[PDB]
């Protein structure tokens, strides 16, 4: 579960999701096995949808600025514009 | 150079430092909040009529087209206020200096919101002391297209003097002539007067079915030899991008058109010629904060420079000039956030030696090719009898000489009070420092309140007195009564940066951080050689 | 700038497409083929009996010569072809720009092989216009000479006149003086007229046992006062190496004076003078070669040229300057392997409107020290009655005062038609343009075919009419016939391209590759401030 929360990819459709809380469903701890299991627990797994709090936004939104340095120009690089 | 360092006297937790801290603080805090009622512009009320049409609102308009997070350089943002019977928020035009694609740019907008947009004296003041910014440190310029005309009922002072009106389009046609690009973005009515500002331009960009621009809109033109035409048909965007050749770019709408302008600016070629030995940037070695402490809270109180100086320069490292001699006038070399200094700063009175100390500095800085920075808190010129048989009158002469002709860039900052011939010695708005500012604790004016209903109440008993009579204490005491409080009125900040004294009103714990962006800015422009006049030995 | 974008509307699989591609690539090889044979030189027969002399051929000293692998822009390849009765493959000598020692230079040479590398009039035409090439642009000059003298029989248009033979000399005397540096290779005869191509040289070679520098060879000396004496004794590499001294090295053979070259080259000091502010290189958006099928094989179906300039510029990205305004010419700026770029294509006829719209665009490309590129392909001015009587006279002319002054470095390719005011207007040959090249689709006149024709023919109907007759159509058709051909004939990219009204017909599908290559040549020498002339209001 580790690995699987280390791990990340994007720019697709992943079903790296989908494992993560498969290996963290409580059925999973116990032996709760047998073929029918992905069928069954079917909501707790594939959860529906919902655009999320500002929560996420606010922080998508510090990230994405603080990942572009503005401009560094050649001319003062020093320059406080950036 | 563990030895240019400034080791401070100042203890950040004693009772009195929290004392001015204090007064220092809340005098920011009114700052703060008067300069939020100025960000609403013409007030809710039409200001949500504007986004009403599908428009954009000014200071959206900026920070949509600056880059991601890019700083803003705010110009006298107390514009008009309490000038005008009205209020005229920002003067109705907000200017600045931002990058954009990487340029640090000049930008004007019109806040269409305020009074139509329309050009009140002061806004006309406003965009020209922008231009000139510009023109001075060769930064391009983005005009935001959106006013209305000029306020008809005061064109006296909008529309015939040099400085007025159309002083806009000559440095304009000007700025493009010394290579300066002029950007031009229609958003709004741009009738007759601002009609120009697109007209004359390297490049336009027009808002369809919202930019309009025309000579003289319907009413004008119905005024005219008849005729009723819609403001579309007039001179709308579509007639101006496919039929006129007015504008360039054909937006559709407030972002696209921003967008437009960026790509303008974006084809550039743009390099600076400014040229310093700029040494890494390292931060100063107080908090810049403890400023707010520093400064006493009780005006005409005695306190040390040098401590003002220790919390701007980088890593508090200060190589002081003539160190003991006329110490009433302080002058050093530093570094600001990298860029090299010539510092003078005043500390106290000023006599004769404190000038020619300061005139000869500012031929060592000119000699270097150094920006000069000026710290104002002078109350005058030490008087008296052999102080004036002693040249104190020339050679404060030799001080201004130095000041007014010095090319490299100067820089001045009101920190204490400018009162009479010091302002003048100090690069006050006069000597066209780059730029201007001014610290909430300051106050301007040409001589205290009293001093001045001292001398102007003074004559009125000395042109009573060889006329057979005296001033009685009750006509006298009326005499200084409207001075005394005029003086106390036209002294503070907000009366100056309403009337463009100085490009605005600032955080004395922020000035560290002004002046780096300003000094980088103008060295989008060369440092010129300087050549004096004739010194008065 | 995912908006600076420029999506094709070409579909690469369509029928219609691989139609015009079909009948462009076989252009392509049809230039590929004759490249070739002229690559022969003076046929494999003399050819052979070169190398027997133990001489390195033309073409080979030039691979020698430049720098590892680096690329090599060949001039006028295609120099008098079939134009003088012979076959004088390139006209007898080989020049272009290549790296050496990390310079772009200026390489000339001549074939030994070809009539005796002699000069006939187009020889000397193209030795002059390298070094034009090499003063506009400032590329260091490298002679490798091996000629004889001047072709005797044809002297009228070889020696005399201001831009003959001898106005070599000039120019080179000229550039030495503005320091480019002018170095000579002698690896041959070098009888009197070539003689002093050596001798006016900053640096001078000589293969020994080969290399003869002689005012006059033994011919003529003999043909003096009597006297007989040979060729190495009357001026060899011993005796002007050892005792004249107008020579400056002593090389052992072709091989070892290409590298004794080399190494003047080496201590040049050399630096370049442009400057752009040119960015990352990014490749454009579609396949280059797509371009075979952008251009109709029918000559005169129209076709939108922002799909030309989609396939040259880096990623594509094509910001235009009023977009819709005299569509019929295309202007805008983005950038080319880096380098800012502004671009004029022709998009149809042209209206008064294009020409300002033009005219204005130059001067911002010219404000702003970006190079200019004009993509012709214009059919010439609408003509009428009304657009005569709207001025499509004079606008035309602001569009040719501001091409002609335009000082910033200009670039122009032939992609489809120059025919007359046309070919004037969008920088043509009399104007100087840095480098000018020629499409193999592309087709210039005068005017058109029978165009001329027509009008050649209707006088002398008019003529012939106030004169109480006609012309039956039977004379008329015999007035028109010489003419239809005439034009159809001189209007070929050889034909051109031969007489060097043209420094070349390149490959449609590299166009970008080369002005890369001649751009940053051009930058060897400084983007010069610009100033126009009088504008026609
Ligand atoms: C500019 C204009 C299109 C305004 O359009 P709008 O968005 O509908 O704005 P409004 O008409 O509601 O104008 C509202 C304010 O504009 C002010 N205003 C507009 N133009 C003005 C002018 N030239 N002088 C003084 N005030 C003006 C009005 O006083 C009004 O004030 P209020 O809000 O306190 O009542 C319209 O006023 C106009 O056509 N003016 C022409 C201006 C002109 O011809 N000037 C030439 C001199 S250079
Ligand atoms: C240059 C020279 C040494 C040639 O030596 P080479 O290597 O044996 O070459 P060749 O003698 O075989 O010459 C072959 C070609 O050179 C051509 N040629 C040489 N000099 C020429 C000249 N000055 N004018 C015209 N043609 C000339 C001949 O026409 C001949 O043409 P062809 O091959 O079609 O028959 C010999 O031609 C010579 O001495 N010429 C002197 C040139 C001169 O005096 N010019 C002064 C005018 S500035
Ligand atoms: C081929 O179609 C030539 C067009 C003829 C129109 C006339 S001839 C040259 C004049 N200049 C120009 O642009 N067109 C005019």
């Amino acid at each position: 579960l580790a690995m699987l929360a280390e791990t990340s990819v994007g720019g697709l459709r992943t079903n790296l999701a989908f494992l993560r809380r498969i290996l963290g469903h409580p059925a999973f701890a116990a032996a709760e096995l047998d073929t029918g299991f992905i069928a069954r627990h079917q909501d707790d797994l594939l959860p529906a949808p919902q655009a999320l709090p500002e929560h996420f936004w606010q922080a998508a939104a510090e990230a994405w600025l603080q990942s572009e340095p503005g401009h560094r120009r050649d001319d003062d690089p020093h320059s406080p514009w950036s | 150079s563990h030895m240019a360092i400034l080791h401070t006297q100042i203890n950040p937790r004693s009772a009195e430092f929290a004392a001015n801290a204090a007064t220092m603080l809340e005098q920011v805090n009114a700052l703060r909040t008067l300069l939020g009622r100025i960000h609403e512009g013409g007030g809710s009320a039409a200001q949500a009529r504007h986004s009403a049409r599908g428009k954009l609102l000014v200071r959206e308009r900026i920070n949509r087209l600056l880059d991601p997070g890019s700083p803003f350089l705010e110009l006298s943002a107390l514009a008009a206020h309490e000038v005008y019977g009205e209020e005229v928020a920002a003067a109705g035009i907000v200017a600045g200096i931002g990058r954009v694609e990487g340029v640090e740019c000049m930008i004007v907008g019109n806040d269409a919101t305020v009074k139509g947009g329309t050009y009140y004296p002061l806004t006309v003041k406003k965009h020209l002391r922008a231009q000139a910014i510009a023109l001075e440190n060769r930064l391009p310029c983005i005009y935001l297209v959106d006013s209305g005309g000029a306020n008809l009922p005061r064109q006296d002072e909008v529309f015939p003097d040099r400085e007025h009106f159309g002083r806009i389009f000559f440095n304009q046609a000007n700025m493009s002539a010394r290579g300066i690009p002029q950007i031009a973005v229609v958003m709004g009515s741009c009738t007759a007067g601002g009609a120009y500002v697109p007209a004359m331009s390297d490049e336009t960009v027009m808002v369809r079915e919202q930019a309009t621009i025309f000579l003289a809109g319907p009413p004008l033109v119905k005024a005219a030899t008849g005729e009723v035409v819609s403001a579309e048909e007039l001179g709308g965007a579509d007639v101006h991008c496919k039929v006129s050749g007015v504008a360039d770019h054909y937006a559709e709408d407030d972002d696209h058109a921003l967008a437009i302008a960026r790509r303008c600016v974006a084809n550039l070629n743009w390099r600076k010629q400014g040229q310093l030995q700029c040494r890494a940037p390292r931060a100063p070695l107080y908090p810049a904060e403890e400023l707010y402490g520093v400064i006493p809270a009780d005006s005409k109180q005695p306190y040390d420079v040098r401590e003002v100086i220790a919390r701007l320069v980088d890593g508090s490292e200060f190589d002081e000039f003539k160190a003991l001699f006329g110490t009433t006038l302080v002058c050093g070399f530093a570094h600001l956030h990298g860029y090299p200094i010539a510092i003078l700063a005043n500390n106290g009175i000023l006599f004769a030696e404190a000038a020619q100390k300061g005139a000869h500095f500012i031929e060592l800085a000119c000699q270097r090719g150094i920006p000069l920075l000026f710290l104002q808190n002078i109350t005058g010129f030490m008087v008296g009898q052999k102080y004036e048989a002693g040249g104190i009158a020339k050679h404060g002469a030799k001080l201004v000489t130095a000041v007014a002709c010095a090319r490299v860039p100067k820089f001045t900052v009101l920190i204490g009070g400018s009162f009479g011939a010091g302002n003048y010695g100090m690069c006050g708005r006069a000597y066209d420092p780059r730029f201007l500012w001014m610290w909430p604790n300051a106050r301007i004016g040409v001589m205290g309140g009293e001093q001045a209903a001292g001398v102007l109440a003074q004559v009125k008993r000395e042109q009573a007195e060889r006329a057979g009579q005296q001033l009685g204490v009750e006509e006298e005491a009326k005499i200084k009564a409207p001075i005394l409080e005029q003086y106390e009125h036209q002294g503070h900040p907000y009366y100056s940066s309403a009337r463009l004294w100085d490009d605005g009103v600032i955080d004395p714990a922020q000035t560290r951080e002004v002046l780096a962006l300003a000094l980088s800015a103008a060295l989008n422009a060369p440092i010129e050689p300087t050549a004096f006049g004739v010194f008065r030995m």
